[PDB]
């Protein structure tokens, strides 16, 4: 699915918060904890940890309903800034 | 006064009797999200902060 | 030969092991409702074999569980060409008297599908086979538990009643307190 | 809830049965606690269909005699339904195929049936 040209070298802020609303409920079920498991021990602040994330290995796929699917790897492209 | 104007509501489901929210008064005090609030709630830009709104309204 | 059956439902992966190890998390997620009573014709409480593909593994708009679907295949009992089997006589009732196999559980015979003078002896709820050969009436006093080659013919999801009928009385060699 | 296709196989007999054990003696690995509470009656039918197996002749033995049964009957116009039948059962003996078993007989005209004969009182009980 090499249709991924038509964004910019960066992803979307709605996107991007999205993306860490959805690894906050990953590791708020039980854990797909990353890189520093724990590290960051707090009480019950669930979204402020992996906010901290930096690497996200995960994948998202973005379209347009006249459009194939435009994929993205979070790694593979540039942050928030 | 601020003590005669302490209001605060626990939850609000949507009932079977009148089927109805927690709208206003005479379920509790607190909100009332009526024409122009969720004209504003909706007018926000983010997609799943309203989808996140949709699903916490009254019931899902 | 016992047949695979592609299927395609709802699964839904806990998100307790999004990283860990996958393959036989699936299998086990496809036996978790699969079970036995209830669930499609023809499926109870069954498993796979052999894997064809894994489908979109979605998550949520923003919930907690996944939305993957299924592509595998379900080894059932279908009811075959009258496949020659034991039949284990289960039960008895003045209606008929059930059989078991290892297909199903219940397996209803009528009367007359027992040897044709062999009737149900209600007065003691026993199938006393009246075998009727060589002009003697040698009543074969056999309760439930006997002793017949069954071979089947359907299977049932849908009524109140898992049930079964075992066709009997082979013209070729007769003597049903064999076959 | 949902399937699509009820008829997806045409496999080995014996083979099956064999496979049925190894599924039993792997769905009773699963008795950790954590994996207990949810599904355990696949316990359940594995050893029920072990024990109708067992009742059954067809034990014992390997899957080679399924590959007996089908080269020599489908080579000699016979349908799947009647080796078919003739692997539910795994006959005994060989004359068993033959009289105490039925619609195993004409369609190799009683000549070539013997070597399955021969191979049946070779390997089958």
């Amino acid at each position: 699915a090499n249709q991924k040209r038509i964004t910019t070298p960066y992803m979307t802020k709605y996107e991007r918060a999205r993306v860490l609303g959805t690894r906050a409920l990953q590791i708020a079920m039980c854990a797909p904890v990353m890189v520093e498991l724990e590290g960051e021990t707090d009480p019950l602040l669930i979204a402020m940890k992996e906010l901290k994330a930096r690497k996200i290995p995960i994948i998202i796929r973005r379209y347009l309903p006249d459009g194939s699917y435009e994929d993205w790897g979070v790694d593979e492209l540039i942050i928030t800034d | 006064m601020v003590l005669d104007k302490m209001h605060a509501r626990a939850r609000g489901p949507r009932a079977v009797l009148t089927r109805q929210p927690t709208e206003g008064r005479s379920r509790d005090g607190g909100l009332r999200l009526g024409e122009m609030e969720r004209d504003c709630l909706i007018g926000y830009g983010a997609s799943m902060l309203l989808l996140e709104r949709l699903m916490i309204s009254s019931d899902a | 030969m016992f047949v695979l059956v592609e299927m395609v439902d709802t699964v839904r992966i806990p998100p307790w092991q999004f990283e860990r190890k996958l393959n036989d998390s699936i299998a086990e997620e496809l036996n978790k409702k699969l079970a036995n009573k209830v669930v499609y014709n023809v499926g109870l409480c069954i498993c796979l074999f052999d894997i064809t593909k894994l489908e979109d593994a979605y998550v949520f708009p923003g919930d907690g569980a996944s939305h993957t679907k299924v592509h595998f295949r379900c080894v059932v009992f279908h009811p075959f060409l009258d496949e020659i089997l034991i039949g284990k006589i289960k039960g008895c009732s003045p209606e008929g008297v059930h059989v078991s196999l290892g297909f199903f559980d219940d397996i209803l015979i009528p009367p007359e599908s027992l040897q044709q003078p062999a009737k149900f002896d209600e007065a003691e709820q026993v199938w006393v086979w009246e075998y009727e050969t060589e002009e003697g009436a040698h009543d074969l006093y056999m309760d439930t538990g006997e002793e017949i080659r069954f071979r089947v013919v359907d299977e049932s999801f849908v009524d109140t009643s898992y049930t079964l009928v075992g066709s009997i009385s082979e013209p070729g060699l007769g003597l049903l307190s064999w076959w | 809830m949902e399937v699509k296709d009820a008829n997806s196989a045409l496999l080995s007999n014996y083979e099956v049965f064999q496979l049925l054990t190894d599924l039993k003696e792997q769905r009773k690995e699963s008795g950790k606690n954590k994996h207990s509470s949810g599904q355990q009656n696949l316990n359940t039918i594995t050893y029920e269909t072990l024990k109708y197996i067992s009742k059954t002749p067809c034990r014992h033995q390997s899957p080679e005699i399924v590959r007996e049964f089908l080269t020599a009957l489908k080579s000699h116009k016979l349908t799947k339904a009647e080796k078919l039948q003739l692997l539910n059962h795994r006959p005994v003996t060989a004359v068993e195929i033959q009289l105490m078993v039925e619609e195993s007989e004409e369609r190799l005209t009683e000549e070539q049936i013997e070597a399955l004969l021969h191979t049946v009182t070779s390997i089958l009980p």
